[PDB]
């Protein structure tokens, strides 16, 4: 059923932060939501034009100490961050600025040892139905960005580590999983053939229909 | 007989005595939109008769060799009367339309054609990460053709037959509303298609719906007869055409 | 103990969070409620409030107060334009600050008729006629007012009744559309013109304002919380 | 606190899990539903769908859409083949490929009937009779319509009705066959003859196409999700 | 709806306290409770004149070991001590004093690595309802203070760690996030313009009403 | 959250242990059972079986 072929949680994307590095960007990350960059999901959706579902997400964090000449330290246990900025709110320039007071903007506060975060979002497109295709352009003109990626205006996700500058760099990895529920999907298309180049369009490379053998009525494997 | 069939839309009728069914949708017959389906407020303009007739395109030739062809919709109707008129002026329409693909041979010619509407086709460029212009798709009733050999051409779209454009198997384009043409039984094809889209009015110039393709799966062939090419003709009438958001037409 | 296994999610902070947990202060004897006047059960309560709009926000702006003023005058040229403004109340800086424009501004998606009401104040002596229209998207706005009135429009009078209301509609493919509006999102353009013109009797000022009001309708409403982009701050205050 | 006991498993995330987990965006208010045409339920109602088979993917092909033409014509040799496939609808280049062969690819194991439709293409003025046959296996394949046709088939006459159905049973020891199949899951083979030939008047081609359609049956299901072998990477996108 | 407006958790503070210090003030927290001290809260509350509801208070407290020449130690997992002090009781001076006693004062005691300490407080104003502004003085006079500063009388939320001595310095972080509940809001204002300047006034700077464009019929982007 | 305590012999694996646990392959549809012969339900049954004894197990 589409219910089930859709619902298992996928990795949809993964970066890394650092407790601590003198590049600001390096401390915390700034992801644009969106379901084009991990090739596996993205052939599951795009099997169907337009899809309608709730989300279920959990992340995956971990932490490791980053290799160096002196490595001996005591620290605490690490809590992370992670809110969800809607399009137009402030986004967050560094580890320690206000936009990360989250008085509006949904926010989980997770501690490392216990179990994954995790919470559902309910179907929040502008639209009637998500569209993992759209063949046009964002200018009346014809003119302007073309694609799907016109579409994309879901805001993005920022993490960072809580309080937790350590004396030595820790470097953690988040990984963000969707499950989709509550499915329904219109207008099937056939599979993807060719390999994916972009995460924001069709782009693709010619690739032959099929492997060949040496004639129409070889059947055996030697 | 089934075999005949005729159709009233306005000022215009459609006859036919050699036809297979009618491909109606999926199962969808064109329709107004419903007040609990609207956003737009405004009162809209059904045109009715005006709009909701039967058009011929240009027609075009099918050759031994020929590979295939494609329209893009609502783009293809841009000039025709007081439609286009109407996509000019609004910000907003919707419609569904009865395409009838006309194509007469002999009983000692054959052939096959997959007459397909295909919603949302989107296409992929000649070369991958460069960017082509509408043009490269679309043109008023222009028909674009499709090739065998792999499109090099950078300013347009990848045109390999058995990839349809899309980089599926062209085999498997028959999951979408169409009906075959076969020289052998047939001599027309008549798809009704409704408006499909995932926001309930869309503007007609920005988004082409869906693209029609008329393909040749089995090539065009006949013995020592006079007539040489068999012309291939497409009429498409709008259904339920309702626009929204009248102020100055757009100079295009 | 009772089996049980932890599944993700467990021991983080989620902002939105909606969980039960242990008060601090038990039995603390809550000071009883009193029945204070005005209270608000829905933004949309406040966004339904007309608040006065800044039509006239050009850029050489001595005085502030201009900006709520729109200029009218005396032998005006036949069908001339009085103003014109496109439709995005959260972007666009014509609404961006009114009621309905900072309510919008703490969610990301909008759906809903709005009501521009115009009120006339010159002398009770001064007399006119004028065509305010609402063009839905489309490549070009109107230039004239031949192209404005093929469009939703109301023909204004003026006399006892100063205000009038060009309600315009919900007209758009989609459900809802952005408060960070797009093309794709596009929502048109809101135009006025004089249809006849202002005439005055003698002794009467040449000139006058007309005010615009701006408001939600019942079928209004906004959707996903976010933070506005028009507070911030680089240090604690103090 | 009520006395709990953690037992194996707690704290694991397995993939294919199925709990409750807290709402990030609490009373998010979801864009309404809207009735889309074609919706899918199960891919099943996919796999049911004919699709075009390369029947003829021979080694020399010089021109891809080659593959899906088989064959035939004038002056065959009496009781010639046409053409011979193994029935590896997963595993096999001749299916693999098609929409019946990708959703096989999603999962290991498969069980029910096939739909082989075959469509003549030639002229209105040919004829020809053809025998199709199915061979459950055993050691040897059929090397000639006398081996073949004591097997399950059926014999195609042309004429008005264009396309004919060999319809393949699942005859097998087991109740599924493996999607990777193997010598102890074998399926057999389908195997295409000349019961007359194709006669043709003058004037009309000589030789001409024929096509092969597959779909599964009411009684097909598949099990055991997997992932495909047809989709890789070697970096991330972009 | 102003129940569902309102009822997110933002941080309304946040302040460091250190395990090991010589200054004797660095090691505990003494925080007179308001919410007029970051700002994204404060311009929620002060949308309405008079407010009246429950609280939920929630702690993110974290811990990291300070930077140094010598990093080594095995210090075990901390505890902290959250005390709350009514107007006029007993306030205490240093880590270690009688105050922390608490056998009247509400106290929470959480250790690290669980989930974030939490309880709800009633409705306590003295009032029938909580002002978010005062136009008026303290003395009859006319004199004394002026503004919402004179009713603000919540106590003091005083925080230390327990018995958390360490070798090398240790410096915990505490955020605390306040979520009105069952709330009623009366006399609505027009939203704060001016930026905040100082915990305890109205205090601004003139700003202009909003941003400029050319000309009164400028509508283009470009 | 529910204020609970944990009590001796939690996080402990004890062989014999009998609770549920989370499935990894979620949905899995099982192949069909089939009428086998023979089937055991207690070793007491094999048990219950004669066998032949060796009883002249001699060194020699």
């Amino acid at each position: 059923t589409v219910e089930n072929f859709l619902g298992r949680s996928a990795c949809v994307y993964m970066e890394e932060y650092k407790t601590t590095d003198n590049d600001v960007n390096k401390k915390f990350v700034a992801w644009p939501i969106n379901t084009k960059q991990m090739v596996q999901m993205r052939r599951k959706l795009e099997m169907f034009t337009y899809l309608r579902f709730d989300m279920e997400v959990t992340f995956v964090i971990t932490s490791r100490q980053d290799p160096g000449t002196t490595l001996a330290q005591d620290m605490p246990v690490l809590t992370h961050q992670i809110m969800y900025v809607p399009p137009g709110g402030p986004i967050p320039a560094k580890v320690d600025d206000y936009a990360w007071q989250t008085s509006t903007n949904p926010s989980i506060f997770w501690t490392e040892g216990n179990a994954p975060a995790r919470m559902s979002i309910p179907f929040i497109s502008i639209g009637n139905a998500y569209s993992n295709f759209y063949d046009g352009w964002s200018n009346f003109d014809q003119r302007g960005s073309y694609g799907y990626n016109t579409l994309n205006n879901l805001g993005h996700i920022y993490v960072r580590h809580v309080s937790g500058s350590s004396p030595h760099p820790i470097t953690s990895t988040i990984r963000v999983y969707f499950k989709p529920k509550h499915t329904r999907a219109w207008v099937p298309r056939p599979p993807r053939l060719c390999q994916y180049k972009k995460a924001f369009s069709v782009d693709f490379t010619p690739t032959p229909i099929t492997d060949t053998r040496k004639d129409i009525n070889t059947v055996t494997t030697v | 007989s089934d075999r005949v069939r005729s159709i009233t839309l306005g000022n215009s009728t459609i006859t036919t005595q050699e036809c297979a069914n009618v491909v109606v949708g999926y199962g969808r017959w064109p329709t107004y939109l419903r007040d609990d389906e609207a956003t737009a407020e405004d009162q809209p303009t059904q045109p009715d008769v005006a709009t909701c007739r039967f058009y011929t395109l240009d027609s075009i030739k099918w050759e031994k060799g020929s590979v295939g062809w494609w329209w893009k919709f609502p783009e293809a109707l841009s000039d025709m009367g007081l439609f286009g008129q109407n996509m000019q002026y609004h910000y907003l329409g919707r419609a569904g339309y009865t395409i009838h693909v006309q194509c007469n041979a002999s009983k000692f010619h054959q052939g096959c054609l997959l007459v397909v509407c295909v919603p949302e086709a989107e296409m992929g460029g000649a070369v991958v990460g460069q960017a082509f212009s509408a043009t490269a798709m679309a043109n008023g009733d222009k028909a674009y053709e499709f090739t065998s050999a792999t499109q090099s051409d950078q300013t347009k779209v990848q045109t390999a037959i058995h990839n349809a454009g899309m980089g599926v198997g062209v085999g498997n384009l028959t999951i979408y509303p169409h009906q075959w043409i076969n020289l052998r039984t047939n001599n027309s094809a008549t798809i009704v298609m409704p408006y499909i889209n995932s926001v309930p009015m869309d503007n007609m110039f920005r988004h082409y719906n869906f693209t029609l393709m008329v393909i040749p799966f089995v090539k065009l062939d006949y013995a020592d007869t006079a007539s040489t090419y068999v012309p291939i003709t497409v009429t498409v009438a709008p259904m339920c055409a309702e626009y929204n958001g009248l102020r100055l037409a757009q100079a295009q | 103990g009772l089996p049980t296994m932890n599944t993700p999610g467990s021991t983080q902070f989620l902002t939105s969070d909606d969980f039960q947990s242990p008060c601090a202060l038990p039995q603390f004897d809550v000071t009883p409620s009193m029945n204070i006047p005005g209270e608000v059960k829905n933004l949309m309560e406040i966004a339904e409030v007309d608040s006065v709009v800044p039509v006239n926000n050009v850029q050489d702006t001595t005085d502030q107060m201009e900006m709520f003023r729109i200029p009218v005058t005396i032998n005006a040229p036949l069908q001339q334009q009085v103003f014109g403004l496109r439709l995005q109340p959260g972007l666009d800086s014509v609404f961006k600050h009114t009621l309905l424009g900072e309510i919008l501004n703490y969610y990301a998606h909008w759906s809903g008729s709005m009501k521009l009401t115009f009120v006339f104040c010159g002398s009770a002596m001064a007399t006119g006629k004028f065509l305010i229209a609402y063009s839905p998207p489309g490549a070009n706005p109107p230039k004239t007012r031949k192209d404005a009135m093929l469009g939703t429009h109301i023909i204004w009078d003026i006399g006892l009744q100063s205000s009038c209301v060009l309600c315009v509609p919900w007209i758009s493919q989609t459900h809802y559309r952005l408060v960070q509006q797009d093309e794709y999102t596009s929502a048109g353009y809101v135009t006025c013109w004089y249809q006849t013109g202002m005439i005055v009797p003698p002794g009467t000022p040449n000139s006058s304002s007309i005010m615009c009001f701006a408001s939600a309708c019942n079928d209004f409403s906004v959707r996903m919380l976010r933070d506005t982009p028009f507070i911030s701050q680089d240090n604690k205050l103090q």
